[PDB]
């Protein structure tokens, strides 16, 4: 009888771009805007 | 009206007026602050 360890899944984590890149500063979230979609694209890479 | 109500705001968010049967995250929700606060050191003598 011998043992055969398999990772099945990992951690599931979500990360709010726009606010790890700007906290709650408003001045930053609307000089982040005119990076167009990048928050977008790592929301939806993270959630699948 | 992307703020009228929950099913809106994903039409929005899936850029779409079609929404199929899922879940969906359209936004973070995060207490607002009630008051502002400062605390500053109890000093009187102006500086020279």
């Amino acid at each position: 009888v011998t043992t055969e360890i398999l990772p099945v899944s990992m951690t599931k984590t979500s990360v709010d771009c726009t606010m790890y890149i700007c906290g709650d500063s408003t001045e930053c979230s609307n000089l982040l805007l005119q990076y167009g979609s990048f928050c977008t694209q790592l929301n939806r890479a993270l959630t699948g | 009206d992307c703020a009228l109500d929950p099913l809106s705001e994903t039409k929005c968010t899936l850029k779409s007026f079609t929404v199929e049967k899922g879940i969906y995250q359209t936004s973070n929700f995060r207490v607002q602050p009630t008051e502002s606060i400062v605390r500053f050191p109890n000093i009187t003598n102006l500086c020279p």
